[PDB]
């Protein structure tokens, strides 16, 4: 896996180049506003449970058909491998974050993702529900616009964390369709 | 590419984990030391023709034999890769001064290399002599600041002891 | 699908056997038994729903601190899933009676059941007390046969069991 | 793998429904026959070595140039597989008989098969005549009929075993067609 | 297909080595011993059809009962197919001779003949009395040279303690 | 594997057929020349290290490119491996000289190869010119004729091994086309 510092390495390296000054500012100000990406971070991890649970919900709350016999939330067994993949893309786009970088994401979670869903008649469309409410989850808890819950920071702007926290839940559906 | 960032998140996926505190303090870390390593990574990049010229000319003062019909260094073009490999180690040493770790060195630098220098008779110490060279002539603080030296300097021995 | 004759059918593939006398003899115990479970059945069939009102509201009536704002219970909607839940396990308690053997509670209602009402944060207890209620609610021989009785209540202790 | 009664609960479930009176009578007749299943299962499996010898036998000496040089039977080692090809198909043929139900020939004999022979270059064609062979073995042991061997029975109708057993090894064929 | 070169092969194979000294050495006893083996095979070429006979013969006389009614020579097509199956041996032992191993009866001749002959219920102590009235039969130096006779009485015996 | 002894019982047992004279003239010239054999195979043996390193050497001293960014080669990582497939061939083409018989390079080298090759990115081209000069290097050797090392011989013709190596070392290109 790469992260923003070795992204820019893998960069250079393709043109042979050294990493100097004019490259160096971006990396500067990711190193400066890095409270912020441990604060993000922080408010993904800190409600976890309750993103994935909520999402899952809401994923079938707006088609019900999924819990109908046939469908493919209906046993429990069934509901709990789609929670249990809730977390897991959630804990991928967790390490995208931290990293500043969507390689763990893409290598470790997306690649082969589509074709599995494929081979087990898991519905790519609903799952991308699912991953389109966490991404609102995380943008409210990185931005502390959650309307039930708060957390303690010191006030600024983290709207370029939130979007690009969105940036990596993007990524999820673009694999799977 | 092994750095800060890389060791915890692979810890943490390797056990399941969401990340958790101990691995954000991990990076905590980076905002700390960052400054002395892109300190020696800009003054690296910024002067690294001169670095590679004395660095070459000193394995070459050091073992003159190099020259010699059938070693290593026999003619002009052979002795040209010499300074050309030279300057990809240090290239390399920027690139883990700015990752903060020896991932591009390990990856792109170290693995395979003992195989490579064994089959193509290309002997280590000329090697070692180039980089420890490098280590012994920085100055600090003209060259760099004292921690910028320590960052610049770890990576040096660490490829040093890579190829001993 | 567990039950006498996936049970030893199975056995047999995994030694690369044909059939053999245990296995027809473990058959011959499904000749003799059918009977009982077959009529718990269709007892069960016949009046689920009368059943799972009884148990649904002994849930409630039990633990009415369900209906509170933010708990399992704290809407219609919400409390009808819970009644469809027990009519499911009342279901699979059917399969089971049919089938002779656990498979249809294992494979639809418990497997994964543990992750499932700890993420959703559905209190085990509520269905233990549902299950419980119709366990001690049944009435031999008003409502069937001795048998069948033990038929129906070994499953829905081995419900409460795998719920514990 | 399914049963006779697993597999009815299979198709209550798609419909949430339990299964009650209507749909028992067919299982209640399950179980009154069940000593005459026993019986068909122990006809075969008694004469099983006889059954997989004479019928893989019956094939080549239909086609000889099977053990031409060349041919899919030629060696010890390319006869000692067939002959035990042909009773693992029985073996999953005769669990078939026992459960009432053909789920655990199809999931775990049948399917790959097809792709297995084409692989191997194993003739699906001559494999299907000695199937044919011990699906006409089979029938005469379940009915009392074969012409070199005779079993105990108490009299009666076994006709609905016998049938039944033949779509089952009629099922080897299609998959491997 | 077991022989001295395939032997040394493999063996470099599996340990990621070129051929070396003792591969090339145990490759010089090929070009020693081929003649006397080479000599066998086309004895053995040359008249088979007269030894098989022979060697068939030897069943049937030393078993009588093979021609009874279910029994492995019970009628002619049966009885040609014995005849044939002694033919089939000689053939692999020529090929041994030839290749210098026991590879070509290992691999066509051997391996699934225990269940082939269990399964089809053919004796093994027939096709061992066919084989072993072959390597009595061997008449030295009438037939061929002593250790010609050596090596051909070798893969008799290999075929019969792999029979036995 | 097959060797020069075992091919000719493949082709006879393919005809049911024995060996006898008329087919065992080539196989007693082969044990006749059989000396020469173990010589050719020594004089590759002895130089493998060298040929190898020329031979890759060569392959990017005709293609520079290979050793720019994002070239096969560059990297130690990548150079070693391109080294270690070097070495693997020869190795490969040495058997089949030692047993007079190309099936254990195309079994155990070959089969596979340009698939993986196509997969890693790894240029077939290049690949191909590498194995053209170990196959130089190699006929130059058998025949003590190489321009840097002489090795010790009585004198004869040797031809036929140097002919049949390079046949082998064809077989690598036509494999990987
Ligand atoms: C079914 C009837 C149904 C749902 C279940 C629900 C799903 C849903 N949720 C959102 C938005 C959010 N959910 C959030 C989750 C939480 N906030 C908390 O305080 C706790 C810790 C946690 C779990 C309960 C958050 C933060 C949001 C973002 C908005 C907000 O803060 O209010 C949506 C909106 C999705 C979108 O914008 O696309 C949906 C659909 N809705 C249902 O209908
Ligand atoms: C080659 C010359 C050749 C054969 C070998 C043979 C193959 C064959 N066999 C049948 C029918 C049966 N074989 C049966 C087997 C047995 N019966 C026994 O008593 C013992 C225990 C066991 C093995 C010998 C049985 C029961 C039958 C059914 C008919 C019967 O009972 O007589 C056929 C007919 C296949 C068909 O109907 O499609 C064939 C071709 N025939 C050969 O030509
Ligand atoms: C790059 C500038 C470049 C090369 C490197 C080189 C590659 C090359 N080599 C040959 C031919 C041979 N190399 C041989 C190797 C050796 N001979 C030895 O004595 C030592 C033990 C060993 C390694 C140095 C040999 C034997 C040959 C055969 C010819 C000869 O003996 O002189 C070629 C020619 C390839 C061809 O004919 O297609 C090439 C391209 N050449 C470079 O340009
Ligand atoms: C958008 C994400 C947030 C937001 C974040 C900010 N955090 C700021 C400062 C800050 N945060 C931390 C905690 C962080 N650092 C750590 O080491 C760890 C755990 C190991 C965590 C979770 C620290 C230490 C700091 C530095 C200041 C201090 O000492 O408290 C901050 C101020 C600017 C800055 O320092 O970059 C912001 C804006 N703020 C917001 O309002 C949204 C909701
Ligand atoms: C068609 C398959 C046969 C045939 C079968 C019949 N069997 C009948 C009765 C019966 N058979 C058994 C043996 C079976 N039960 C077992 O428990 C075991 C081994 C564990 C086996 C092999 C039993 C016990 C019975 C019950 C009667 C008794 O006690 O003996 C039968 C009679 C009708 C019925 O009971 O269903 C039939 C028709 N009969 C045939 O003629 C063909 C050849
Ligand atoms: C083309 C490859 C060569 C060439 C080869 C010849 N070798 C001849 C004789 C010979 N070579 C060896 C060594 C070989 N035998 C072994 O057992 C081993 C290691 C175990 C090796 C490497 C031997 C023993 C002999 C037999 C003669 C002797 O005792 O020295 C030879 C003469 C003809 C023949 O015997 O077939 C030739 C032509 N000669 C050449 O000039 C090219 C370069
Ligand atoms: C939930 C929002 C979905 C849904 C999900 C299901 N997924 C099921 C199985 C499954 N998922 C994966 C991929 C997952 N495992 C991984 O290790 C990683 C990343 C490293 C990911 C993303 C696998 C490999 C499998 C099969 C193994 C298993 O079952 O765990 C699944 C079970 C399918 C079935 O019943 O056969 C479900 C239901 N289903 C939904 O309807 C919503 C959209
Ligand atoms: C300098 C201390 C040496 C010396 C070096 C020579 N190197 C030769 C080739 C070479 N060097 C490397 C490693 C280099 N390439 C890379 O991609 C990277 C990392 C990104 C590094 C550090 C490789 C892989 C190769 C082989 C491919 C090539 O030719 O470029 C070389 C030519 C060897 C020959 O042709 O025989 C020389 C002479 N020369 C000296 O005198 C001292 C020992
Ligand atoms: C240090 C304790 C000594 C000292 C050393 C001198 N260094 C001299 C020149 C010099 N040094 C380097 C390599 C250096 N520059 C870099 O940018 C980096 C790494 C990023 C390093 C290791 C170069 C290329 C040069 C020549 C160009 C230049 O002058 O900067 C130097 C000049 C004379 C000479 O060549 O020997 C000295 C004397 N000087 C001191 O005062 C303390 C005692
Ligand atoms: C048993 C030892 C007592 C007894 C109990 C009574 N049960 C009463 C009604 C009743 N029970 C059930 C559940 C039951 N019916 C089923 O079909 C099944 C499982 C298949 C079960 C467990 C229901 C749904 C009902 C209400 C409908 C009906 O009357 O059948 C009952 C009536 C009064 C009441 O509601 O409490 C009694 C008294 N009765 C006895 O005489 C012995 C002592
Ligand atoms: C006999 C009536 C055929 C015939 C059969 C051959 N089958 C050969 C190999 C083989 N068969 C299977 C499938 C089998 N193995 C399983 O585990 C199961 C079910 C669970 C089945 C049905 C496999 C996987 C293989 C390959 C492994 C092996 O050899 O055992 C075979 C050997 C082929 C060869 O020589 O390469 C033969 C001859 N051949 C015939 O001509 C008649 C029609
Ligand atoms: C002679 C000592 C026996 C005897 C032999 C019979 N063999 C019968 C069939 C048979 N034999 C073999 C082995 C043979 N086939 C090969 O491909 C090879 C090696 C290349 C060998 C050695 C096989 C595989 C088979 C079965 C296929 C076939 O029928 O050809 C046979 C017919 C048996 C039957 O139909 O029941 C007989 C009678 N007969 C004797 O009296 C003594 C014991
Ligand atoms: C040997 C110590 C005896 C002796 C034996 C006799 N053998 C007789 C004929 C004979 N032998 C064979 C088999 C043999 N010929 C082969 O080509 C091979 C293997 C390649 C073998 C094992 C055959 C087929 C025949 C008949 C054809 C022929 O005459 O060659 C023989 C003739 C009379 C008889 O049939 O018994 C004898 C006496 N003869 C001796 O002088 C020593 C003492
Ligand atoms: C050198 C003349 C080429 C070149 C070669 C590369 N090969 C690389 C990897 C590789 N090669 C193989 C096949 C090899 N392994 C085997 O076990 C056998 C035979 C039994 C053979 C022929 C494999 C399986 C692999 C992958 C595993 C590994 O890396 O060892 C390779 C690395 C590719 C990469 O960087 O991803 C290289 C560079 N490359 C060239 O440009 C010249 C033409």
């Amino acid at each position: 896996m790469l992260d923003a510092f070795s992204r820019v390495v893998v960069n250079s390296d393709a043109k042979a180049a050294y990493v100097g000054g004019s490259d160096l500012q971006a990396l500067k100000s990711f190193i400066a506003d890095g409270n912020k990406r441990l604060d993000a971070v922080n408010s993904i991890v800190s409600n976890a449970s309750c993103m994935v649970s909520d999402a899952v919900s809401g994923m079938i709350c707006e088609n019900p058909g999924l819990i109908s016999p046939g469908g493919n939330c209906y046993t429990n067994r069934r509901m709990a491998a789609c929670l249990r993949d809730g977390e897991i893309i959630l804990r991928y786009v967790s390490y995208a974050l931290l990293a500043g970088d969507a390689s763990v994401l893409e290598d470790r979670c997306l690649n082969g993702l589509k074709e599995t869903y494929i081979a087990l008649g898991v519905p790519t469309n609903s799952s991308i529900r699912a991953v389109s409410i966490m991404k609102a989850q995380a943008v409210a808890f990185i931005t502390n616009t959650a309307t039930e819950r708060k957390m303690s920071f010191a006030a600024g702007d983290c709207t370029s964390l939130a979007s690009e926290v969105a940036s990596y839940f993007d990524r999820v559906g673009a694999a799977i369709s | 590419m092994k750095s800060v960032i890389t060791t915890v998140v692979s810890a943490a996926d390797a056990a399941g984990r969401f990340p958790s505190n101990s691995d954000l303090e991990s990076i905590q870390g980076n905002i700390q030391r960052s400054a002395a390593r892109l300190e020696a990574a800009e003054k690296l990049a910024g002067n690294h023709e001169a670095v590679v010229k004395e660095a070459g000319d000193a394995c070459f003062a050091k073992y003159a034999y190099l020259k010699n019909p059938g070693e290593a260094g026999e003619n002009q073009e052979k002795i040209n890769k010499c300074y050309r490999d030279v300057d990809h180690y240090m290239r390399l040493v920027n690139y883990c001064l700015v990752v903060g770790g020896t991932g591009p060195l390990d990856e792109w630098g170290i693995a395979g290399a003992r195989e490579v220098y064994r089959t193509l008779n290309l002997p280590t110490s000329a090697y070692v002599a180039s980089i420890a060279y490098t280590r012994d002539r920085l100055c600090v603080p003209r060259d760099m600041s004292a921690q910028a030296g320590v960052e610049f300097s770890a990576y040096l021995d660490y490829l040093i002891n890579a190829l001993s």
